[PDB]
RNA sequence: AUGCGCGCUAGGUCUCUGGGUCUCCUGGGGGCCGAAGCUAACGCGUUAAGCGCGCCGCCUGGGGAGUACGGCCGCAAGGC
RNA sequence: GGCUAAUCCCCCAUGUGGACCCGCCCCUUGGGGUGUGUCCAAAGGGCUUUGCCCGCUUCCGGAUGGGCCCGCGUCCCAUCAGCUAGUUGGUGGGGUAAUGGCCCACCAAGGCGACGACGGGUAGCCGGUCUGAGAGGAUGGCCGGCCACAGGGGCACUGAGACACGGGCCCCACUCCUACGGGAGGCAGCAGUUAGGAAUCUUCCGCAAUGGGCGCAAGCCUGACGGAGCGACGCCGCUUGGAGGAAGAAGCCCUUCGGGGUGUAAACUCCUGAACCCGGGACGAAACCCCCGACGAGGGGACUGACGGUACCGGGGUAAUAGCGCCGGCCAACUCCGUGCCAGCAGCCGCGGUAAUACGGAGGGCGCGAGCGUUACCCGGAUUCACUGGGCGUAAAGGGCGUGUAGGCGGCCUGGGGCGUCCCAUGUGAAAGACCACGGCUCAACCGUGGGGGAGCGUGGGAUACGCUCAGGCUAGACG
């Protein structure tokens, strides 16, 4: 089956491709805390539909390009903002923590 | 190449009677008597309290001379039992209890069981029709042991064989002497062997 | 607000059976509650009731214990030795059917959460589901 | 081309062969297909061939190709009659 | 420490420090004396202890014991390093073995032959 | 030489500060003895070092050494 | 420079079909059908030459084997914190079997990072293997699977397939040949040499077997392989005898001079018969091929060995290697002498300066035994990195204090969803190994046949307590 993963769009800053956002869970394989991991996704958006702020399907598909083997399924829920407001928020975080 | 050497020394260290001489160690000069004390300068002297170590080493070093076999193949059948379905100690003593030169020193062919070694070793004695002259050869239930067409003429074997009319064999064997020939029938219990050996003790050893 | 209200209950067992009260009053809910049905139904607890202290809801807990004893320390035996919290928020445990844990050789119970409902150890294996392993009782 | 050939098994001085279906640029005793049967040449028990000819049946519709002696042995097994 | 803290952290794995570079890993080492002389014991003993300056095939230098009751052992002999201490003398890491190269084994012992690496005696 | 929060587990006594039908009781503080319990011991004990849960920090023989090197901060001293 | 054949190359033809542009239909990424236009085929050889064999061409499918793509898993350092210009995306194009910044042109300004980017260090990965009660730790030799490389680096050609170990071009290092212009080479194939090293084999036999390449076949090739050789390197089996034999020789050791020990041990008696000689002597071998049948099916028949005259069977037949560590406690085994803080021992505590069960020898003793010790390395023990399974008042260990970001955790009641969680079915989890059973070599090691197990993941179905989530509600927390 092609790989179907549900996400927030955190990126349209693009063009024709979004950037999906996909948490993942699962027990820590030794100290079996359920862990809460994510992964950025560059996916094909050629109609130009998916918004900033939209829970999305995501398809494995024919590679679109270096970075971009997903097409937007579907849209699943739109306007899920506070998503796309913690990563942002993960994002300016990094601003601290160098010098 | 087991211990060869002196046998009723161990006899002594061991400080009872393991019959490693078959007759004689029936009769007053098994050395046991006069000396039930252990070989040596000191051996006369007192003994102290023996560790714990000490002493389920000896009792494993009891059950080994026994049967005259090598640490390698007492451990490896020891493994080997500790591995079967069942009580270890018991099978065990059962799988030792099988071995060939065993089986025909149980059976009376042979009046010691280095002897009866020796008689499997050269070819005297053959189970189920075909001959086996190896002494660590494991005799199944059913399997029919005898001495063999030619060896049948030998001096010795008629001899033991002669005393072994009216004798009976053990409960787990049987013995027709009319075919020199008798027959395996189950693996011994504990009970069914006299041995002076708490094998528990010996199950400790290895547990180390 | 409890941090983890049935470890909390437990607790209050443990605490309050350790100076031998005759009963002690546990926050309600209804998972305290199937908890509590099955010690009482294992014979840990005499019983339980639900009752309302400044207005509010909570279970009442009758404690159960042994016999007085003799020499020095007449206190009797426990009938709850130990109750223990397994699966805790921060560490959630969940076990299939075939690593429901035997416990005590049987003398004692764990307590699973499944979607069968709260079962004891031997209630799921027969039931043949597993869930989530909520505590040890012995 | 897929063959049907001797993949050597036993010990030294005790060939013990798989008849297996596997890439003739495989190594012999490198991984195969499938195991149709197995041959003991030195005949030491009841059973020293066996078969399961539907198998080798279908792999020979599909075009393996048998070595002349994993031919001989199907043969003795009875993949080719037909009546 | 909390599991999370586990899950953030972890336990570490704890290393292991080689107590002898003979090393390029290997059991025993070819070597050159450099000096042969003796040495003085740490504080409770007494005595003057055998050992020898040591070039390696390692490209190492190393004070080296001299086990045994005689000793032929020179200042340009070849020598091979067995490894382990001796506690009572400083940073002597090595034993030399006896028996093969330039060192012979001790003469005249009758009992551990094996160690002090001498052949069986005669029989009358 | 005792991280924060929460619930739970005898009392006695002195005290600061509220409320109450103010002997006393009921909150919130500071102390001292002590139930159960804990602890290597000393001790701790509703102001827990007891019973539990959540999260953070930290430890992993003594020295070498809070040193060396690096980096960040600082006018410097010097700090992390 | 010239001659010449072909299953070598090329041109027209026939178009089963196929390829391409455009249109239409159904499917939905470039899958399938259809129509017009265009474009594309072929090779001959052998026979008993009237029929068959070996081939050739186009197409469709099968089978096998690969490419490319995605989820997840995959060591250490944060004293490496910011990295990035084809970089991230787009349109068009080039390239390939094919997607793709794979490559180029143009446009946009993006992409990645504390969930550890970039950097440095180390490393082929796995099935498995060692250890471990388990969890875990450690490892990845041999055998099977995948990757990568063929003196270093770059590159392509040929082809179905290669950027090609025993093919090619270039550059660099090296060895050799040289008429000084210039050329030739590539054992990380078998065996062998040399250097380095603590250390690692025969320049063997054979095509008989299994397997591979070509050939219609006969047949040829095969240092793959099947064997033999060398090394106690490992594992397993086997031997150096068995029975009798003193109220107990000699020698040697202890002695309280009474005796005690080595000890049935020896001598000796008898018995068996490892080695060894003689005789017989394999399995592994049946196809390829021959006959009948139609070169099929079926039936029948004969050739075919390195190992080897080996294993094995039968006859004969000699009492016929034992050593190595230890003996103060941990730890099983004690005395005498010598030495006197010496000589030495030593894993740890320690022993030796006049009685040393600790040094050296001797007697005796314990442990193993064709081995026994040693060194090195891994797990162990070590619950000593503590998930199982540890801690922090004084032993190491609470941050000087706060505010709060990320993150972690979350009261009571009801309902929806079913992501975690649980259950069933199912596919996958190769073989080997491990486990169990039965079997084959006299046994075992070794090997065969069979059965079972198995975390994880894929698809389908089900459960809803708990965790999540959405919607609603309460007031015991919290704030007012
Ligand atoms: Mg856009
Ligand atoms: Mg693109
Ligand atoms: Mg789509
Ligand atoms: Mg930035
Ligand atoms: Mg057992
Ligand atoms: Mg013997
Ligand atoms: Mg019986
Ligand atoms: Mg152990
Ligand atoms: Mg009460
Ligand atoms: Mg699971
Ligand atoms: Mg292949
Ligand atoms: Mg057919
Ligand atoms: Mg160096
Ligand atoms: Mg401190
Ligand atoms: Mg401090
Ligand atoms: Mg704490
Ligand atoms: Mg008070
Ligand atoms: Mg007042
Ligand atoms: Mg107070
Ligand atoms: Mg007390
Ligand atoms: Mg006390
Ligand atoms: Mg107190
Ligand atoms: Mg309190
Ligand atoms: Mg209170
Ligand atoms: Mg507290
Ligand atoms: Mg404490
Ligand atoms: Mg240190
Ligand atoms: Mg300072
Ligand atoms: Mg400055
Ligand atoms: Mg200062
Ligand atoms: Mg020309
Ligand atoms: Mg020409
Ligand atoms: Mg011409
Ligand atoms: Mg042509
Ligand atoms: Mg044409
Ligand atoms: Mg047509
Ligand atoms: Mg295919
Ligand atoms: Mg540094
Ligand atoms: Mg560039
Ligand atoms: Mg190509
Ligand atoms: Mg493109
Ligand atoms: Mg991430
Ligand atoms: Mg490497
Ligand atoms: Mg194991
Ligand atoms: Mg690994
Ligand atoms: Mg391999
Ligand atoms: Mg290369
Ligand atoms: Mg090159
Ligand atoms: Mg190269
Ligand atoms: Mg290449
Ligand atoms: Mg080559
Ligand atoms: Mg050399
Ligand atoms: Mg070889
Ligand atoms: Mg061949
Ligand atoms: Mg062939
Ligand atoms: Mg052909
Ligand atoms: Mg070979
Ligand atoms: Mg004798
Ligand atoms: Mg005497
Ligand atoms: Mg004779
Ligand atoms: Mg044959
Ligand atoms: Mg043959
Ligand atoms: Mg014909
Ligand atoms: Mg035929
Ligand atoms: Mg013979
Ligand atoms: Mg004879
Ligand atoms: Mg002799
Ligand atoms: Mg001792
Ligand atoms: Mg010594
Ligand atoms: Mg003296
Ligand atoms: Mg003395
Ligand atoms: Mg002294
Ligand atoms: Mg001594
Ligand atoms: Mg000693
Ligand atoms: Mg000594
Ligand atoms: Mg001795
Ligand atoms: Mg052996
Ligand atoms: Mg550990
Ligand atoms: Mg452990
Ligand atoms: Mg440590
Ligand atoms: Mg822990
Ligand atoms: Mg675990
Ligand atoms: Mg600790
Ligand atoms: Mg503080
Ligand atoms: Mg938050
Ligand atoms: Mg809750
Ligand atoms: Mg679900
Ligand atoms: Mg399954
Ligand atoms: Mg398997
Ligand atoms: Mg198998
Ligand atoms: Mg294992
Ligand atoms: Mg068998
Ligand atoms: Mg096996
Ligand atoms: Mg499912
Ligand atoms: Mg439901
Ligand atoms: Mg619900
Ligand atoms: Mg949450
Ligand atoms: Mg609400
Ligand atoms: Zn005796």
């Amino acid at each position: 089956p092609k790989k179907v993963l549900t996400g927030v769009v955190v990126s349209d800053k693009m063009q024709k491709t979004v950037t999906v956002l996909v948490e993942r869970q699962f027990p820590h394989p030794l100290y079996g805390k359920v862990i809460k991991r994510s992964k950025k996704y560059l996916a094909h958006d050629p109609e130009e539909k998916y918004k900033l702020g939209d829970v999305v399907e995501i398809i494995e598909s024919r590679p679109i390009s270096k970075r971009k083997r997903f097409r937007v399924l579907r849209l699943v829920e739109s306007g899920r903002m506070d998503l796309v407001e913690k990563y942002l928020i993960r994002r300016q975080n990094y601003e601290s923590l160098s010098k | 190449g087991r211990y060869i050497g002196p046998v009723c020394r161990l006899c002594r260290r061991e400080g009872v009677k393991l019959y490693l001489k078959g007759e004689r160690c029936y009769s007053p000069k098994c050395a046991m008597e006069r000396r039930p004390y252990p070989p040596g300068q000191h051996g006369q002297k007192r003994a102290r309290r023996p560790s714990d170590y000490a002493v389920r080493l000896r009792e494993k070093q009891k059950l080994r001379r026994i049967y005259g076999i090598s640490e390698r193949q007492f451990r490896n059948l020891f493994e080997e039992a500790s591995k079967k379905k069942g009580v270890t100690g018991s099978v065990f003593l059962g799988l030792l209890e099988s071995r060939l030169d065993n089986v025909v020193y149980r059976l009376g062919f042979a009046v010691s069981r280095r002897q009866a070694r020796q008689l499997v070793r050269h070819g005297h004695i053959t189970v189920n029709g075909r001959r086996v002259d190896l002494p660590s050869y494991r005799v199944r239930p059913g399997d029919e042991i005898a001495v063999a067409e030619k060896s049948r003429n030998l001096e010795l074997i008629r001899q033991n064989l002669e005393a072994m009319k009216g004798r009976k064999v053990g409960p787990w064997l049987s013995l027709d002497v009319e075919g020199m020939k008798g027959k395996f029938l189950r693996l011994p219990d504990r009970e069914d062997l006299a041995l002076p050996v708490n094998e528990q003790l010996v199950i400790e050893f290895y547990s180390r | 607000m409890l941090t983890d209200p049935i470890a909390d209950m437990l607790t209050r067992i443990r605490n309050a059976t350790r100076v031998y009260k005759e009963s002690t009053d546990v926050p309600a809910s209804r998972f305290k509650e199937e908890i509590l049905r099955i010690l009482a139904r294992e014979g840990f607890i005499k019983g339980y009731e639900r009752v309302d202290v400044d207005g509010k809801p909570y279970l009442r807990v009758y404690l159960k214990y042994g016999p007085r004893r003799q020499g020095p320390d007449p206190r009797p035996e426990q009938v709850i030795h130990h109750i223990r919290r397994i699966s805790k928020p921060g560490r959630r445990v969940y076990v299939g059917v075939k690593e429901i844990p035997r416990v005590r050789r049987g003398l004692g119970i764990a307590i699973l959460s499944t979607s069968k409902g709260v079962l004891t150890d031997r209630e799921a294996r027969k039931l043949g589901v597993g869930g989530e392993l909520i505590c040890e009782v012995w | 081309m897929v063959k049907i050939r001797l993949a050597r098994f036993g010990s030294k001085h005790n060939p013990h062969y798989r008849i297996v279906v596997t890439d003739a640029r495989r190594k012999r005793d490198g991984k195969y297909i499938e195991k149709i049967g197995y041959y003991d040449p030195r005949k030491t028990t009841p059973d020293w061939l066996k078969v399961d000819v539907e198998r080798a049946r279908y792999w020979l519709s599909v075009g393996a190709q048998p070595t002349d002696t994993a031919r001989r042995l199907l043969r003795q097994a009875g993949v080719f009659r037909q009546e | 420490p909390t599991i999370n803290q586990l899950v953030r952290k972890g336990r570490e794995k704890v290393r292991k420090k080689s107590k002898v570079p003979a090393l390029k890993g290997a059991p025993f080492r070819r070597g050159v004396c450099t000096v042969v002389r003796t040495v003085t014991p740490k504080k409770p003993n007494s005595a003057l202890r055998k050992v020898a300056k040591v070039r390696l095939t390692s490209g190492y230098e190393v004070t080296a014991y001299i086990p045994g009751e005689g000793h032929n052992l020179q200042e340009h002999s070849v020598v091979l390093i067995r490894g382990g201490r001796v506690k009572d003398l400083w940073g002597v890491r090595y034993h030399i073995v006896r028996g093969v190269y330039d060192a012979a084994g001790v003469k005249d012992r009758k009992k551990s032959r094996s160690k002090y690496g001498t052949k069986k005696p005669k029989e009358a």
